[PDB]
């Protein structure tokens, strides 16, 4: 019920899944499987969470070794400062020293600062994406997954969050005879849903994702205008089913 | 990179410049304890002008001046422009080509053969400023690639379109091309038709998004004086 | 030498630049190679009464751009020569990946798609589809019935070319509506400018040459003062850097929006109110 | 004017008052200010066989 | 948050003016009337610094 929940936003009636529903679960059972072999195969895969570590240890690798950094000044080890001079220069060389450090201390904030508003701005977007595909449906074209979305699953991860988008995508195409509305007897019929298709000798309706045809009726067409206000309007007799019930 | 294994991709290294073929000195034809020398247009030497030293490429310009201005200046006020001494007609001044270099190079994982790109300098004096596969490009000079016309996904990144891929050439080595974008499609439109598909997959993509970083904190004292007293 | 002794900057300096520089081929590529396939546009151009044929790239031209391409390339004013005294002080400019032929190539590709298959060229393949139902489904996608644009095909028709001739008339006549990439090109132009201006500081030494410094004192006051000119100028360089990173955080922004109004409007129909212009979309 | 009419949000193109068009919930009296209509159905006088 | 942040920020820049950042007072005339120019300079230079 809730594939036909899911269905149902994109475009597709209930009866689809339970028509295909040993194939559906088989098919999305081998991408599960298909993406454990692909996360046990590629190593390279995991690219942004690995470069928050390198950032985080980058920076941090390198703050420490700005410690080592004279500055200009004739030793970063202070006790040369304090035991091989007098005061009058050696408050210059702490002032040196002090100045530096405290120019790269502020780089580093600097640094972190801008790249937790970045961090922010990507969290914000994993918030929106979990409350939209964990909690929802999106119907935001390739937010979730590319096609017509059906899941994410959440799965947590080293400083991030990743998502296995479950898609839908159509796949063996075909092409089909079309006209914008059918006139029967001076009344241009509006589908309600669906396109009118023709395979050559009889005109069918069919939903716009997958092959689906049906009869045209009075019941899954309506009617507001003649032949002549629809432009490229061809013709069919509607077959009407209160005719075998009215046989009845 | 200060690490032994390089990966595979194009990586920044040590720029280059192209140095001074000659020093040239200009002075009026009384001067000083040094003498002029002769005048060379077109070519990277180092310069000199009534004291105006420096490094650039004389022009054979043809700048009008006003006869009191010696000198000229660009935007920025960098002189670009001087009077000659020697000869009152007026010579532009640019100063010579120089670029960042990277090496393109598949990962020491895999193989150690290497392209050497040069940004924005062109071929004409690049192997100079060894070369046996030389491809010219708008973005740079290329060292060490062959250019073939067939298109692919790109592999690592040059510039201007131009991507080098490392493939067996009949023997393996590193070549350039023009990046493919896709394949070529036509949708032939016409209205009496439409294209609904028959069957429906389901698939499975991945999505990674990072969520936090590590936290940290800095002690004042501890970190800029080391436990020192009178430096606290 | 003297610069070695303040030690690691200029390596995280160029890592940042770098960093920015990747950053903008990622965003173009984000933002235009949205599509698998280059699809191209077919002979018959009865596209329901509308003509799309200055959006859809001149065939005339040696760079085969659309006309409205043209306008906007044309408009723009663009820094060269200025690119001569900053080039010369070390700072470079590096050519963009995707030249403006395959962005004009991907462009064409996402109007063949969104023209002769609707929205289903971002999903799978591109598949043929007329514009009565097309744009009476996108009707349908705003509230009104499918039969108006039936009634009102040509109306319609002339209405959006209309618009599209208006469009042309103001962007073939203003220049100064394309503000935000012009201040895009004038904020970089006078960062360098100020950049490069910023070597004549003194920073409060006896001069801002460094040879005039070197070549005269003894060697401890003029390490002093050379001591001073490094930390003006490498003070300047970090606000500098800075300020593009800021710059780069606020077109990293405009970047995402981009490809997501590119990934919600071009290759569908958004449902949300004002996102793509006022009115329905 | 007297011929009350179910109409489209964005283009005005008034339809007579048909269960085709309508759905039916609850009686007519907890709901708030609601008139009278002779609610016609396409399908009723094509039954008589 | 907004209002103390800018409130903080004023103040923590009024209050390194007391800051003498390496020189010998935090106003500047008294180095001007102390000292003659050429040390002064110096000094006011690392408060300006
Ligand atoms: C839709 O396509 C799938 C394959 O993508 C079809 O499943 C295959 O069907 C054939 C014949 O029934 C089997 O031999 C295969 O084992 C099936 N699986 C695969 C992975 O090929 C499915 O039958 C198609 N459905 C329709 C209605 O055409
Ligand atoms: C669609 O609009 C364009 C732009 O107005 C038309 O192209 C012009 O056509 C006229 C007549 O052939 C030429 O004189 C102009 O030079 C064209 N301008 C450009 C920019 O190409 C085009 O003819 C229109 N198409 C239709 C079918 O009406
Ligand atoms: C609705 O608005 C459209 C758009 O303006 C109207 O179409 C124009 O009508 C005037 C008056 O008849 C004509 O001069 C214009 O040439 C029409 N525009 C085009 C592009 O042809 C339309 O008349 C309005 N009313 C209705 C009922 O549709
Ligand atoms: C079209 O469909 C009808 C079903 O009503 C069938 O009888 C007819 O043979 C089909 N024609 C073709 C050309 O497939
Ligand atoms: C359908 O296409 C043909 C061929 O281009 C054209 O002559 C005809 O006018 C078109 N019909 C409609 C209704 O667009
Ligand atoms: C549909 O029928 C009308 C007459 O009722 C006729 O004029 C018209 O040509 C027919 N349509 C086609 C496509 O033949
Ligand atoms: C390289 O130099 C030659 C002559 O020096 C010139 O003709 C050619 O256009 C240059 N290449 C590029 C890409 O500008």
């Amino acid at each position: 019920m809730q594939m036909a929940y899911r269905f149902n936003g994109i475009g597709v009636t209930q009866n689809v899944l339970y028509e295909n529903q040993k194939l559906i679960a088989n098919q999305f059972n081998s991408a599960i499987g298909k993406i454990q072999d692909s996360l046990s195969s590629t190593a390279s895969a995991l690219g942004k969470l690995q470069d928050v570590v390198n950032h985080n240890a980058q920076a941090l690798n390198t703050l420490v070794k700005q410690l080592s950094s004279k500055f200009g000044a004739i030793s970063s080890v202070l006790n040369d400062i304090f035991s091989r001079l007098d005061k009058v220069e050696a408050e210059v060389q702490i002032d040196r020293l002090i100045t530096g450090r405290l120019q790269s201390l502020q780089t580093y904030v600097t640094q972190q600062l801008i790249r937790a508003a970045e961090i922010r701005a990507s969290a914000n977007l994993a918030a929106t994406k979990m409350s939209e595909c964990v909690l929802g449906q999106s119907k935001r074209v390739d937010f979730c997954g590319k096609g017509y979305h059906l899941m994410s699953f959440p799965q947590s991860a080293p400083h991030g969050v990743v998502f296995l988008h479950v898609t839908y995508v159509p796949a063996q195409e075909k092409n089909f005879t079309t006209a914008p509305a059918i006139c029967h007897d001076g009344k241009a019929h509006f589908p309600r849903e669906g396109v009118f298709v023709s395979n050559g000798t009889h005109w069918f309706v069919t939903q716009r994702n997958f092959y689906e045809p049906q009869i045209i009726t009075t019941d899954n067409t309506f009617v507001s205008g003649n032949c002549d206000v629809v432009i490229g309007i061809v013709n069919n007799t509607v077959y009407d089913p209160l005719q075998p019930e009215l046989d009845s | 990179l200060k690490s032994f294994t390089v990966e595979k991709g194009i990586y920044q290294t040590s720029n280059f410049r192209v140095q001074p073929t000659e020093s040239i000195v200009r002075f009026p034809n009384v001067c000083g304890p040094k003498k002029s020398t002769n005048l060379v247009k077109n070519k990277c030497v180092n310069f000199n002008f009534n004291g105006l030293k420096g490094t650039g490429v004389l022009t054979e310009s043809n700048k009008k001046f006003l006869p009191f201005q010696q000198f000229g200046r660009d935007i920025a006020d960098t002189t670009d422009a001087v009077r000659d001494p020697q000869t009152l007609e007026i010579l532009d001044i640019t100063p010579c080509s120089f670029g960042g270099v990277s090496v393109i190079t598949p990962g020491t994982n895999t193989s150690n053969q290497v392209a050497v790109l040069y940004q924005g300098v062109n071929c004409t004096e690049v192997p100079v400023a060894t070369g046996s596969n030389v491809f010219q490009t708008r973005a740079g000079c290329l060292i060490g690639a062959e250019y073939v016309n067939n298109s692919y996904e790109c592999d690592i990144p040059i510039g201007a379109g131009i991507c080098a891929s490392y493939q067996t050439q009949h023997s393996q080595s590193i070549i350039a091309y023009t990046m493919s974008l896709g394949a070529e499609n036509s949708v032939a439109y016409s209205n009496n038709s439409i294209a609904i598909p028959t069957n429906f997959t389901i698939s499975v993509t991945t999505e990674i998004l990072p969520v936090s970083m590590t936290k940290t904190s800095v002690d004042c004292t501890m970190y800029i004086c080391g436990d020192s007293t009178e430096c606290s | 030498n003297l610069l070695l002794q303040y030690g690691s900057f200029c390596t995280q300096l160029k890592r940042a630049l770098t960093g920015i520089a990747v950053e903008q081929d990622k965003n173009t590529q984000e933002v235009f190679a949205q599509v698998k396939q280059i699809y191209k546009t077919p002979p018959i151009k009865y596209f329901g009464g509308f003509n799309f044929s200055q959006i859809l790239p001149d065939p005339s031209k040696p760079s085969k751009r659309s006309f409205i391409e043209d306008l906007l390339f044309n408009k723009v004013t663009l820094a060269d020569d200025l690119i001569c005294a900053q080039k010369f002080k070390g700072l470079t400019v590096l050519p963009p990946l995707l030249t403006d032929e395959m962005i004009a190539q991907y462009t064409s590709a996402l109007l063949a798609g969104t023209i002769t298959s609707g929205w289903t060229f971002g999903a799978g393949a591109a598949l043929q589809i007329p514009f009565a139902m097309q744009m009476a489904y996108r009707f349908n996608g705003i509230g009104v019935t499918q039969n108006v644009l039936y009634e009102n095909q040509k109306l319609i028709a002339n209405q959006f070319n209309s618009a599209i001739g208006k469009i042309q008339d103001s962007l073939s006549s203003t220049a100064s509506a394309l503000g935000k990439l012009q201040d895009v090109v004038n904020h970089n132009a006078q960062a360098l400018n100020t950049l490069v201006k910023q070597l004549s500081s003194k920073f409060g030494a006896i001069s801002s040459v460094l040879n005039d410094i070197f070549s005269r004192l003894d060697k401890v006051e003029a390490e002093v003062q050379i001591d001073r000119l490094i930390t003006g100028r490498l003070q300047s360089l970090q606000t500098y850097v800075t300020q593009q990173l800021i710059r780069a955080a606020e077109i990293r922004a405009s970047a995402n929006l981009a490809a997501t109004k590119m990934s919600e409007c071009v290759l569908g129909q958004s449902k949300r109110v004002d996102f793509c212009g006022k009115g329905y979309h």
